[PDB]
């Protein structure tokens, strides 16, 4: 449940954005292999569908599957063992803004993929699959953001709310517990900023994604809230997503009014 | 004085019947109406009084059913039918004042939930607090950082879609409402600000 559920959010992530991207003409291979399985049988099965493919027709299309299992086949084949149960593969170029297509392939061993084995060559990704590795949650979700409530309730003085100033307080000395929005609209280039960069003239990792990899080094105990529950709206819209359940009240320091220059 | 009159009921029927208690105004038969929001225009061709009897012409504080003329596909139970004169306010975007209730834990911007005006009954959640209140009903000059039960606060509210409603302040029934957690009712309010 622990940092379990923290690595459910990045499948979540991906899943997000697998069926969000999109590529012309069934070219886009999705292939699942459970534990116990040996590689060699569906390497020289992407074969067999390399022979398949062959018979399509559509030059521009034909040479789009072949190159997509081809890609994929001697990638599954820098493994020597179904990694401790599971295989996921994701393969294919998508289109792109800009009119210039990126060949993508994606290979990760996910958490115990049980009996789901699975090719397919469609013109989309297939992550029902994955749907697997996905109120008991939302309880928690809003339990948690009530803790950080009370904080607020009492005035105590532990948290915050705030990326500049939750950044600085697990920055600084530490907080206790990050709360966290999903699909939080934060990059962290440093200098934190939205999608408020069309306008400004101002390594680059969304915020979220930084924490993830990175909270352990701090103290927290991280927890990604999603603005599903009515606390978690609350959370998400009146304190911008992100904050934090201080020990013990700090002074956010760096920087501004005070001034006073 | 504009005609206003939420709309409680609708069915069919050979014909439609639009069923509410007229708050304001007038409404006489072969009249047009205006429906708010969605500004349908509506002819209405009959009205029945509480005894089943038609009658010429409905005051305020009557209770009808009116049967109307026109495309409706569209009209809700919670719209209101109002003159094409003045039609009653409608939007999206408020000012009220805000006696909190039982409110089991705290209340803050982000806070959503179901509001019933008059006749409606709407999502909404709260945009900005803007002030609180004391005994004399003063104007803190600090905006609330927080809500707590039993305190009187004034804030601005966003629906998703249109509501008609009116300043507590000009007709007192289009303006009050209460707010609910439906589990329960959190708190009662009136509106202060239409804002556009």
């Amino acid at each position: 449940t622990a940092e379990k559920a923290i690595e459910i959010w990045k499948i979540r992530r991906l899943v997000k954005q697998l069926i969000n991207c999109h590529g012309n003409g069934t070219s886009m291979i999705t292939l699942i292999i459970p534990p116990g399985e040996q590689i060699s049988r569906y390497s020289n099965m992407l074969a067999e569908e390399y022979g398949t493919a062959s018979n399509i027709k559509s030059r521009v299309n034909r040479l789009s599957v072949l190159s997509a299992i081809t890609s994929t086949r001697e990638r599954l084949k820098l493994y020597n063992k179904v990694p401790d149960n599971g295989l996921v593969i994701y393969c294919g170029e998508v289109i792109m803004e800009g009119n210039k297509t990126r060949k993508l392939n994606i290979d990760f061993e996910p958490f115990k993929p049980i009996n789901t084995s699975q090719y397919l060559c469609d013109n989309k990704f297939h992550t029902e699959a994955l749907a697997e590795l996905l109120n008991v949650k939302y309880v928690q979700e809003k339990k948690l953001i009530q803790r950080f409530f009370d904080e607020i309730s009492l005035d105590s003085g532990k948290y915050c709310f705030g990326v500049v100033d939750t950044m600085n307080a697990l920055q600084e000395g530490a907080v206790e517990t990050l709360l966290c929005f999903a699909d939080l609209d934060m990059i962290r280039y440093i200098t934190y900023m939205t999608k408020e960069q069309e306008e400004k003239d101002s390594s680059s990792m969304l915020l979220s994604e930084w924490l993830a990899e990175h909270y352990k080094d701090y103290g927290a105990n991280l927890e990604f809230v999603s603005d599903r529950s009515q606390e978690g709206m609350q959370f998400v819209k009146g304190f911008g997503g992100i904050g934090a359940v201080m020990r013990y009240q700090l002074d956010l320091s760096m920087l501004d009014p005070e001034s006073d220059e | 004085a504009p005609f206003i009159m939420p709309i409680a009921s609708k069915y069919k029927d050979l014909g439609t019947i639009l069923e509410g208690k007229i708050e304001a105004g007038s409404i006489k038969k072969n009249s047009n109406v205006l429906v708010m929001p969605i500004n349908q225009t509506l002819e209405v061709t009959a009205i029945y009084d509480e005894a089943d009897e038609e009658i010429s012409s409905s005051i305020c504080g009557d209770q009808v059913r009116l049967r109307v003329r026109g495309d409706d596909s569209d009209v809700q139970t919670g719209y209101v039918l109002t003159s094409t004169k003045n039609p009653v306010h409608a939007t999206t975007r408020f000012i009220a004042q805000i006696a909190i209730l039982e409110l089991p834990s705290i209340l803050t911007t982000g806070y959503s939930c179901v509001m019933h005006i008059h006749t409606a009954v709407e999502e909404v959640s709260f945009a900005k607090l803007l002030h609180k209140l004391d005994k004399t009903n003063r104007k803190s000059k600090k905006p609330p950082m927080f809500a707590t039960k039993g305190m009187k606060i004034i804030a601005e509210l966003e629906t998703q879609t249109p509501v008609c409603m009116e300043r507590f302040e000009d007709y007192q029934y289009m303006g009050r409402f209460t707010l609910r957690d439906q589990g329960t009712t959190v708190a009662v309010g009136k509106v202060v600000k239409i804002l556009d």
